[PDB]
């Protein structure tokens, strides 16, 4: 029951699926080739959630991979755990976008977007209870920014009332892959906000930096930050897989964590995170959690939380621990850093705990906040966006496809408006 | 189901197709006789038990480097009726290839190449080879381009031309045919490569160590170039590249499209293993002004857009670390209205060695194409050396008798006026 | 500016008549082709008028 | 139970008979001297026990082929009396073979037709070749149809006709006898096929790359298109086709039934291997305007119905792909009043090889019979050149001499006037 369906576009959500389905398949014991091997109870009771059942025992993620050119989902295939996924899901053209938005959103991908869309309400109609739908693109690309931010819209067109979550890689400048990376995250962002019901963003520099400092690993490649990131997604939706003190479905996280419908983007951190060497000094107790939990560098974006205002936070506690401890260290945090709480809403964190620890581990901890330090993103893009603009570069090529100047002006003015208007609450007093 | 088609016209064209395809046959363990002992298909088409074809067309109207061809180790590799050839040569006449001799051939090269498009499925675009300062590869470059650009539309055309050196020349009336080529392929090739001999000479006596270098050596760095280009479309990467997006990310303007080279490490065997050819070091070596594939200086100008491709076991963060430092530098300075110029692209496959040849085996290298104003420069020394025999009309009358008007090179000057203008004002700062 | 070559005018009136020779050239090679067809006809409806009066005069 | 007999009639005929007749035996597995080392009914009858005989006549005034025959490697095959030789020639004379000489000996031709019929119990029809060039060839090929339409009645007659070409000529007084034969054969014969040597050199300078060819050469191509016209009736076949199933299908009216073939491909065994002969690009290669079997260009008319058959391992839905490519294009277009005009034959048997010829050895063939409106060429050519010297009556006196009377001439040049109106009265839309 209440379960939901997992969508995927781009070469980056494609990756970060072929990690993501791996975690859940090795957290519920399922082999490569489908079939059960695990050792507990608990581990098949609510398997319903993200795998269906075929013919012969074996189980099928009810996922959906779709690209604009076919190079990376027959790569995907090969790769272990590849095997799982129904090969009637994988949809593709024979084209590519060139990490145009334009070519990605107006001509080819809308011509495209009706094979994926019968899947897709296939696979919802036919379901016991949706919940909802999880997205995982990068906005740094053409064919996953376009298409990916169309099939929002158009997903919220045919269900208004199910929630929808996007887990979005915005580019950052400091580690750059290309040119074009200011005009479709401006574009994206411009739809985004209009559709999501959550979004999550993810940067490949915290990641990096995270690596660096706190894992201390020599070389860093994109299995580790697709790893961190599983491992982040798999957290949120813990509880609603196994029994808890507190279970906390999506919805309840939606309702606690967005004071007002247009301020929906939250960043998050996986705590703990220690390096090899060191597995061993560390003790897991509930102060070692919180302490590295709220920490400034665990976050996976760089934004400087200790640059503006909580307007709330989350926790969902794995394992068995007490939860007098977790409340009163929740109060404690709350205490010692009443200057980066905004005042006029008291009580703003909310706590969730899970009897089920994580493979391999005995405690952990998402962490989930809503915080004013996210404008200093925007503000860069936006930098960048309107310095590339005002000469008009590269803008013969998204003008060649039916788009015109206007949409830009509009995008540009929309997401202006959104940096203002979610700063005014950070001076706001009650 | 991703496929690329070359053609190579003139007697260097030939030449350095001969170059690459040596070098494609040993990568993909194709013998020469074009039998093995799934990424062949982007070259090579099966035809179904045992040889491999090449999607490729030599074009010629001199007939000795055909018949040299055709007799040496590779002639049961082509297919025998696609290495068109004339009778009678251009004699280094513009004139003669684009009006009197080219006509009566370009319908059996377009016929060919209808023959090799209906093969194909997932057509990428194009690729084309000619030797700028010489009748027929000029003269049939211009034919063959402005046919394809109406056969097929918005299909996209690579050109690695070979313009001539600042002072070193073969010829004596080539910067007559250069202009009119520039001219031809100024609004009808998508992407223009500068590939003069003089800076692969001095790039061969300073870290080869020949002094007596042949145009094979020119060739075979020519061919490992078009390799690391097109790695990407046929082996497994963390970060892939489309030959379709790069006038998203390179081409800030239609008019802008000529960008210079460069290539890392270049480096013999005798010396190689003494020092460990980190990431850093190759990537500091790219950038400098002196190992530049074409005789410009980037000192003198500004910077556009950089895409680089790195291939080996190269890992991204790695690469960011070796972005800021070039970032930090005060020699390098990048244009104004883009805050990010760089487009990164990794893959896994090390470059392959060819026997006999100059390169070691190396583990990690690094190909940059980058898009700069100092490209200004070489436009301005043609466009003198031009001018300075076209006051007094001299050799004008073997142009004239081949069919061609007066008035024909006027406009190719007023269109370098144009292009030298409009590169002067896309360099100003806002 | 532009382009003031300061040729030999002997030598821009060379251009110029070969100019024209190639002109003329060109001018002369398609109108006798076309007069060939024009002439090709003709021939037909007098041949067809011949043999039009000798069928009848067979019956 | 299905049976056909083939009539050879003069040189061109004799010579061409030779040519299909070392084809069937090599196809059926007899050797030369008719002896084996259920298909083989339709072109041979058993003796009882050993040798076959095959179900074909060659006549001719002149002794000299027939007397080659009868000395060769195939003298113990045809049976002794059924190569009717005579004393004179009619000497390029058409009175002479079709009052003087020819009425002698065609009685005994008659006999021997009556002998053969009484054999075959399910005679499907006649098959007939003749050079139409030729006093004796077209003179007696004009009297037996005549003698057989009457003796016969509804029987099935085809005519493989080689017309002279455009231009090349071997005699001078060849337009006469020419249009004579085609008076004579236009109220007499179902199917006439066009053969003319120009279009079958080009085709052999062109594709099998020979610049010497002799006549064995074009007779074995027509041998070839003759055994794939006839396989479908001795050989197991998805879609079968048969003789009877023509005038249904490829003639709209009674006088318009003169055709013209095409056969693809067409390669020799030094470059055929290298490429993997598609059904798509030889159907492709099949409706090129090059590639016909007669010089007459389709692009200047409708075509009408287009029958085209295919043999080896072809599969139908790969045929229908193929077929709707066609109809795509715009350079052919089909006449109004015509839908669908295809009609396809699929048959497994893949076609067989003579060694020591030219073609090689392939799985895959297809041969078309096409009916178009541009055959009005040739007959408004013939008529040009007949009426030339029929103007200053040049020649007649050599038939005037021979029982022919005056007004003779004159009714032939009306039936093609008629003929040539009717063929614009068709084209014309409705
Ligand atoms: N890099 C390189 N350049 C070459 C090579 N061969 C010729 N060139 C250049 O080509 C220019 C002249 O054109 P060619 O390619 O030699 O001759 P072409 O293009 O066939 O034109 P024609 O003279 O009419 O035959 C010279 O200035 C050379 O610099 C070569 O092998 N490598
Ligand atoms: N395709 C082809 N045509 C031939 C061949 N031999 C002769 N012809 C054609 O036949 C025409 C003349 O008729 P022939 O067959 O040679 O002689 P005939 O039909 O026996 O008539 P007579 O001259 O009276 O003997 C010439 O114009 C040739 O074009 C041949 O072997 N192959
Ligand atoms: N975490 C992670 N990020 C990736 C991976 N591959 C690419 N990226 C990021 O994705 C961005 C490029 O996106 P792109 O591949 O063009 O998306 P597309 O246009 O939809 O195919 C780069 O800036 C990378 O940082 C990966 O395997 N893991
Ligand atoms: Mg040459
Ligand atoms: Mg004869």
């Amino acid at each position: 029951m209440r379960e939901i369906v997992h969508i995927q576009g781009g070469q980056c959500g494609n990756q970060i699926g072929a990690k993501f389905w791996e975690v859940i398949s090795d957290e519920h014991g399922i082999d490569p080739t489908g079939t059960y091997h695990g050792d507990s109870d608990l581990q098949l009771e609510r398997i319903n959630v993200y795998y269906n059942e075929a013919t012969g025992g074996r189980y099928v993620p009810r996922a959906i991979l779709m690209d604009l050119e076919p190079g990376t989902m027959d790569s995907v295939r090969a790769g272990p755990f590849g095997q799982l996924f129904r090969p009637d899901n994988f949809v593709f053209g024979q084209t590519g976008a060139g990490n145009n938005w334009a070519k990605g959103h107006y001509t080819e991908g809308a011509e495209l977007i009706d094979s994926v869309l019968d899947v897709v309400r296939k696979e919802a109609e036919g379901c016991d209870c949706l919940q909802g739908f999880q997205i995982t693109h990068s906005l740094g690309g053409g064919t996953g920014s376009g298409m990916g931010t169309l099939l929002i819209s158009k997903v919220r067109e045919e269900y208004p009332d199910r929630i929808m979550e996007t887990f979005s890689v915005v580019p950052s400048p400091k580690v750059s892959d290309t040119v074009v990376e200011p005009y479709n995250a401006t574009l994206s962002v411009h739809q985004l906000v209009e559709n999501a019901d959550e979004c999550m963003v993810i940067d490949n520099e915290a990641l990096y930096d995270i690596c660096f400092r706190t894992l201390k690993l020599t070389t860093p490649t994109y299995g580790d930050l697709n790893h961190l990131v599983s491992a982040a997604m798999s957290g949120v939706t813990c509880c609603l897989r196994f029994p808890g003190q507190l279970n906390s479905d999506l919805r309840k996280l939606a309702v606690n964590l967005i004071p007002f419908p247009r301020l929906h983007f939250f960043m998050i951190g996986f705590a703990p995170l220690t390096s090899r060497g060191s597995q061993q000094y560390r003790a897991l107790t509930v102060p070692e959690l919180t302490q590295q939990m709220f920490d400034a560098k665990n976050m996976m974006c760089a934004a400087d939380p200790r640059h503006g205002r909580y307007l709330t936070a989350s926790a969902l506690f794995r394992g068995r621990m007490s939860t007098k401890e977790v409340d009163e260290q929740m109060l404690n945090v709350q205490n010692k850093n009443s200057s980066y709480f905004v005042e006029w809403i008291p009580n703003n964190i909310k706590s969730s705990i899970c009897d089920i620890p994580p493979k391999g581990l005995k405690m952990a901890v998402t962490f989930v906040g809503n915080s004013t330090a996210i404008q200093e993103m925007f503000k860069r893009v936006a930098e960048q966006f309107t310095a590339m603009f005002r000469r008009k570069a590269f803008l013969h090529w998204y003008t060649g496809e039916g788009m015109d100047e206007m949409e830009f002006t509009e995008a540009e003015s929309n997401m202006n408006d959104l940096v203002s208007e979610y700063q005014q609450y950070q001076d706001a007093t009650a | 189901m991703r496929e690329v088609i070359s053609i190579h016209v003139g007697q260097g064209g030939i030449q350095v197709g001969n170059a690459c395809w040596e070098l494609f046959c040993l990568e993909h363990g194709i013998q020469p006789d074009g039998q093995m002992p799934d990424a062949f298909n982007t070259f090579f088409s099966e035809t179904g038990a045992g040889k491999h074809v090449p999607r490729a067309v030599f074009l010629d109207l001199e007939p000795t480097v055909i018949d040299e061809v055709r007799t040496g180790t590779y002639r049961q590799l082509f297919h025998p009726e696609q290495l068109i050839s004339g009778k009678e040569d251009a004699a280094n006449n513009f004139a003669r290839g684009h009006y009197t001799i080219g006509k009566e051939i370009v319908d059996l090269c377009l016929d060919r190449i209808r023959k090799l498009a209906d093969n194909c499925t997932g057509l990428q675009g194009f690729l084309v080879f000619n030797s700028v300062g010489g009748g027929t590869g000029s003269g049939l470059g211009s034919l063959l381009l402005e046919r394809l650009s109406v056969d097929y539309g918005k299909k996209s055309k690579l050109g690695f031309t070979i313009y001539p050196s600042p002072q070193v020349s073969t010829a004596v009336v080539e910067p007559y045919n250069s202009i009119l080529s520039t001219h031809s392929l100024l609004e009808h090739t998508d992407v223009a490569v500068m590939l003069d001999n003089e800076a692969i000479y001095d790039i061969c006596r300073r870290n080869l160590d020949i002094e007596r270098p042949t145009y094979t050596n020119l060739n075979r760095l020519i061919a490992q170039v078009i390799s690391s280009l097109t790695a990407s479309l046929r082996f497994d990467g963390a970060l892939n590249v489309d030959i379709t997006e790069f006038q998203t990310n390179l081409v800030p303007y239609p008019r802008i499209h000529f960008m210079l080279s460069s290539y890392a490490p270049i480096i013999s065997a005798e010396k190689a293993y003494h020092e460990q050819l980190s990431v850093a070091e190759i990537t500091n070596s790219a950038f400098e002004p002196a190992n530049m594939m074409a005789k410009c200086d980037p000192r003198h100008g500004k910077y556009m857009a950089c895409s680089m491709m790195y291939r080996g076991d190269v890992v991204p963060k790695d690469v960011n670390a070796s972005i800021a430092t070039i970032k930090t530098k005060r020699t390098i300075q990048f244009v104004d209205w883009c805050p990010t110029g760089f487009k990164v692209g990794i893959n896994y496959q090390p470059p392959t060695v060819v026997p006999g040849g100059d390169l070691a085996k190396v583990m990690r290298a690094v190909c940059m194409i980058s898009n700069s104003t100092a490209i200004a420069e070489v436009f301005s020394r043609l466009d003198h050396k031009f001018d300075l025999m076209y006051a007094k009309r001299a050799f004008v009358h073997w142009y004239v008798g081949e069919g061609m008007e007066e008035g024909e090179f006027s406009e190719a000057r007023e269109d370098l006026a144009a292009l030298e203008k409009d590169y002067e004002e896309v360099g100003i700062e806002t | 500016l532009l382009r003031n070559p300061k040729a030999d005018p002997k030598i821009l009136k060379k251009l110029q008549e070969i100019k024209v020779n190639y002109e003329n050239r060109e001018e002369k090679k398609k109108l006798e082709v076309v007069k060939q067809e024009q002439e090709t006809q003709k021939e037909k409806e007098v041949l067809r008028k011949q043999l039009m009066r000798r069928s009848l005069e067979q019956g």
